C-alpha cells in the first residue's frame, strides 16, 4: 500500500518529481512539490500508526506465549483449559516461523457406569463418611471408590471417619463397617 | 456465611460501517473525480472498519460457545434445598430468558453513508448458551468441562466444593439447611440490587455512550 | 430536511432515495462459478429470493435443516454450497441436544480413560 | 483511528471474560479474589446487552474466639505434631482442630505424628497423647 501511494499526484501535475523539476522554474515547481510533500508525508504517518497498533497486539500474544511456557511446560497446571481440554499432564514446545507451537498431553475419562450412592453410612448409630472417595453401590453391596476411576473397595474404619450420628444426615443409609483390627485381636 | 456477588464485563461493541466516498463527495461527479487523486486513501478506511466488525463476533464466540452440547435441566427441581428459579430460563417468555436476565436487559439503554451491521448470534441464541452452561454446572459439576457430563446429586457436589477450601465435608451435611437458606436469601438480595441501582450497569452503558458520541 | 413549495404554500418532506451495500456470497472459484447476492439493509422490492434481517438475499435456496455455520450472513443465518450442488441458506445450529439424567441418589463413575 | 484503539480495549475485556468462564463457571478457583472476595465455591453466568454478568458464590468465616496454642506437644520425650490442624487450648485442656472452623478433638496418635524430641522445638508444651490402640489391647 505504502509503495503504490508514491504514484499518486495528490493534485500535482505529475507524481514524478523529476518531471516537475525538468519542466518548471523554481517559483512554480515549489508549488507542485508542496502538493507531493503533503501527500507523501501523510502516507508515511498513516503507515507508522498502523504498525504501532499492530505491534501492540503481537506483544500481548508474546506475553501469553511466555506465560504458557512457564506455567505448563516447566510445571503442571490446575488452571482449567489453560493447557488444552482434559486434565493436564504435561506439554512440549516446538518452534515455528514467527511463533511457537505447544503439544499438550491431557487425561480424558472414557467409559462409565450408573451406580447408586449415599452421603454417609450408619453403623452403630455413628455416621461414617469416606476419607477420600464416594460410597457406591452395585445394587446389593456398598463399596468405597476414588472419584475418577472405578476402584471399588470394602468399607472399613481405615477408609472412613466418624462424626456425629444417624439423626442428622439426609439420605444416610444402613450398612456395616469392617474393622481390620478386630480379626488381628480375634485370632 | 455464604455470600453472592455480581461481576460485570463488556464483551463487544456496535459494528458500524462507513462509505468513505459517499460521506466525502455525496452524489457529486466533480467531487468524486478530485477524490480519486488521493489513491487508496478511501478504500483502506473501509478495510480497517471491516477488521473491527469481524472481531466483534469472534469476541462473542470465545466467551459463550464454550460447551459442545446443549444440556437442559430435568423437569424436577430437586436440588436439596437450593432454589435456582431466578437464574434458570422462564418457559413463558417469547425469548426464554431468566428473571434476572430480564432485569439486566431493562437497565441498559444516518444517510451520510453511515450504517450498522447486525451481530451474528441473536439474543435468543446467547440465552441458549447460558442455559446449557447452567444446566451443566448444576447436574454434572465440573465434569462437563473436562469431557462428558457425569451426573451427581447437588448436595454431594457441594461437599466436594467444601473440601476444596479446606473445610471437612461433614460440616456441609450437618448444616445442609442453613447453607441452603443462606444461598436462597443471597440470591433474593441480588434481585433487589439490580432492580433499584441504575449505576449497576455503568460499565456497559459507558460503551454505548462512547460509540454514540463518536458518530455524532 | 423540508421545504415550502414557493407556488403553493405546503410543506414537503425530502427523503433521500434508497441505497445500500452489496455483498457476494461465494464458494471458492476453485469449486464453482456460481454465486448468491445480498442487498444489505433493503427490502426485496427496489431490487429464489429470501428476505432476511441482513437484507435481500437472492440466488440462495432456503432450507429447513440446520447445520454448522459455513459462510456467515448475519442474524443467525449462514450459507453453504451443498447438494447437483447449489447455494443454500439456513438458521445455524448451536449443537446437539442432550438431557442429563439427574437423580438425588445416582452417580456415574468412569471405568476407563 | 479512535475506533481501532477502542476496539483493542474491548478485546482485552473479552479475553478476560472468556477466561473467568473457563476457570470459575466450569470449575473451582484457588486464584485469590479472581472469582469474588471470600473462598470461591462456584459461579453462574447471565447474559446482558453487549456483555456478560457473573454471580459468584463464596464462603466467608463469620464469628471467632481467642484460643491459646502451641507448635508441638511433648509426650514421652517425643515431639508430636498435628497431621492436619492446630493444637489449641481452652485454658485447661489441649485439643486438635481444623483451621477454618472450630471443631475440637482429643489429641491422639491418629491425629499427630512423631518427629524428633522435646529439646529442639521452641514453645513446645507438655500434655498427654492418647493411644486408641491401648484400650483395645487393654480389654
Ligand atoms: C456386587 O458385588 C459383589 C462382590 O463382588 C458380588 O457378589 C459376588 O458375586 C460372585 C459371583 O459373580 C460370587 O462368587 C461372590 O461370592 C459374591 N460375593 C458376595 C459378597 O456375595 C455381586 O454379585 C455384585 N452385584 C452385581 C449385580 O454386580
Ligand atoms: C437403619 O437401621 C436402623 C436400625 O439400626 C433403623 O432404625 C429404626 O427406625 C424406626 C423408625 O423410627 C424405629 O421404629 C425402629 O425402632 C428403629 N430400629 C432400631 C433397631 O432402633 C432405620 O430406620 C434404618 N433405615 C432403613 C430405611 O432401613
Ligand atoms: C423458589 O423461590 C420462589 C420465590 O422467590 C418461589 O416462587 C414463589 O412461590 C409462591 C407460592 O409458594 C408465590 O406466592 C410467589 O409469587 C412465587 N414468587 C416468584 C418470584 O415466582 C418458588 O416456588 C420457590 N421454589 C421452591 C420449591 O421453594
Ligand atoms: C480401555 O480402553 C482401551 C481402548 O482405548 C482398551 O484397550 C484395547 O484392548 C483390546 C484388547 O481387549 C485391544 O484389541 C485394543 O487394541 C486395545 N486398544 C488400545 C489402544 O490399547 C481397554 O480394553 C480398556 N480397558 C479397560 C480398563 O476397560
Ligand atoms: C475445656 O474443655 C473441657 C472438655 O469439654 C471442659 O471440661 C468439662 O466441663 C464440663 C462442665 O461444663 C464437665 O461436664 C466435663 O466432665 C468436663 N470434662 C473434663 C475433661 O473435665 C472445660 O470446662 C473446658 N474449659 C472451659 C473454660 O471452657
Ligand atoms: C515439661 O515436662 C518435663 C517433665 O516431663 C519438664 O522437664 C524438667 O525440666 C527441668 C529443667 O531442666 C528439670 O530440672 C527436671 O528434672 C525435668 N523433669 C523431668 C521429669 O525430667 C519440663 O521442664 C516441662 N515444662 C514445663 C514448663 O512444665
Ligand atoms: C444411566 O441411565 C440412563 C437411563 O435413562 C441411560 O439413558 C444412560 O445411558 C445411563 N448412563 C450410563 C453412563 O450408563
Ligand atoms: C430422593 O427422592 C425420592 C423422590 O423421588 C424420595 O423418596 C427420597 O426420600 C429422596 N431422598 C433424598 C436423600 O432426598
Ligand atoms: C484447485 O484447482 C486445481 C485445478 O486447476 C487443482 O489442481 C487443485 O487441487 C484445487 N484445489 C482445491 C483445494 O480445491
Ligand atoms: C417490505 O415491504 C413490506 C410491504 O410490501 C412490509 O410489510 C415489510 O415490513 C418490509 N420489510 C422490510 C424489512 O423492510
Ligand atoms: C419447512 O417446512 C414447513 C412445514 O412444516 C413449510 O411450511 C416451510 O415452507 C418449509 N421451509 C423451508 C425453508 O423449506
Ligand atoms: C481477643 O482479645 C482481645 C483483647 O484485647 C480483644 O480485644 C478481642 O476482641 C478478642 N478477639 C476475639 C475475636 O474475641
Ligand atoms: C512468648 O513471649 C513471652 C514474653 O512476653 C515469653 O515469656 C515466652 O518465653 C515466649 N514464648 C515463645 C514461644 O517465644
Amino acid at each position: 500500500t505504502l509503495v503504490k501511494q508514491l504514484s499518486s499526484n495528490f493534485g500535482a501535475i505529475s507524481s514524478v518529481l523529476n518531471d516537475i523539476l525538468s519542466r518548471l522554474d523554481p517559483p512554480e515547481a515549489e508549488v507542485q512539490i508542496d502538493r507531493l510533500i503533503t501527500g507523501r508525508l501523510q502516507s508515511l504517518q498513516t503507515y507508522v500508526t498502523q504498525q504501532l497498533i499492530r505491534a501492540a497486539e503481537i506483544r500481548a500474544s508474546a506475553n501469553l506465549a511466555a506465560t504458557k511456557m512457564s506455567e505448563c511446560v516447566l510445571g503442571q497446571s490446575k488452571r482449567v483449559d489453560f493447557c488444552g481440554k482434559g486434565y493436564h499432564l504435561m506439554s512440549f514446545p516446538q518452534s515455528a516461523p514467527h511463533g511457537v507451537v505447544f503439544l499438550h498431553v491431557t487425561y480424558v475419562p472414557a467409559q462409565e457406569k450408573n451406580f447408586t450412592t449415599a452421603p454417609a453410612i450408619c453403623h452403630d448409630g455413628k455416621a461414617h463418611f469416606p476419607r477420600e472417595g464416594v460410597f457406591v453401590s452395585n445394587g446389593t453391596h456398598w463399596f468405597v471408590t476414588q472419584r475418577n476411576f472405578y476402584e471399588p473397595q470394602i468399607i472399613t474404619t481405615d477408609n472412613t471417619f466418624v462424626s456425629g450420628n444417624c439423626d442428622v444426615v439426609i439420605g444416610i443409609v444402613n450398612n456395616t463397617v469392617y474393622d481390620p483390627l478386630q480379626p488381628e485381636l480375634d485370632s | 456465611t455464604i455470600s453472592v456477588t455480581t461481576e460485570i464485563l463488556p464483551v463487544s461493541m456496535t459494528k458500524t460501517s462507513v462509505d468513505c466516498t459517499m460521506y466525502i463527495c455525496g452524489d457529486s461527479t466533480e467531487c468524486s473525480n478530485l477524490l480519486l487523486q488521493y489513491g487508496s486513501f478511501c478504500t483502506q478506511l473501509n478495510r480497517a472498519l471491516t477488521g473491527i466488525a469481524v472481531e466483534q463476533d469472534k469476541n462473542t464466540q470465545e466467551v459463550f460457545a464454550q460447551v459442545k452440547q446443549i444440556y437442559k435441566t430435568p423437569p424436577i427441581k430437586d436440588f436439596g434445598g437450593f432454589n435456582f428459579s431466578q437464574i434458570l430460563p422462564d418457559p413463558s417468555k417469547p425469548s426464554k430468558r431468566s428473571f434476572i436476565e430480564d432485569l439486566l436487559f431493562n437497565k441498559v439503554t444516518k444517510f451520510n453513508g453511515l450504517t450498522v451491521l447486525p451481530p451474528l448470534l441473536t439474543d435468543e441464541m446467547i440465552a441458549q448458551y447460558t442455559s446449557a452452561l447452567l444446566a451443566g454446572t448444576i447436574t454434572s459439576g465440573w465434569t462437563f468441562g473436562a469431557g462428558a457430563a457425569l451426573q451427581i446429586p447437588f448436595a454431594m457436589q457441594m461437599a466436594y466444593r467444601f473440601n476444596g477450601i479446606g473445610v471437612t465435608q461433614n460440616v456441609l451435611y450437618e448444616n445442609q439447611k442453613l447453607i441452603a437458606n443462606q444461598f436462597n436469601s443471597a440470591i433474593g438480595k441480588i434481585q433487589d440490587s439490580l432492580s433499584s441501582t441504575a449505576s449497576a450497569l455503568g460499565k456497559l452503558q459507558d460503551v454505548v455512550n462512547q460509540n454514540a458520541q463518536a458518530l455524532n | 430536511d423540508a421545504v415550502r413549495d414557493p407556488q403553493t404554500l405546503e410543506i414537503l418532506d425530502i427523503t433521500p432515495c434508497s441505497f445500500g451495500g452489496v455483498s457476494v456470497i461465494t464458494p471458492g472459484t476453485n469449486t464453482s462459478n456460481q454465486v448468491a447476492v445480498l442487498y444489505q439493509d433493503v427490502n426485496c422490492t427496489e431490487v429464489n429470493v429470501f428476505q432476511t434481517r441482513a437484507g435481500c438475499l437472492i440466488g440462495a435456496e432456503h432450507v429447513n435443516n440446520s447445520y454448522e455455520c459455513d459462510i456467515p450472513i448475519g442474524a443467525g443465518i449462514c450459507a453453504s454450497y451443498q447438494t447437483s450442488q447449489s447455494i443454500i441458506a439456513y438458521t445455524m445450529s448451536l449443537g446437539a441436544e442432550n438431557s442429563v439424567a439427574y437423580s438425588n441418589n445416582s452417580i456415574a463413575i468412569p471405568t476407563n480413560f
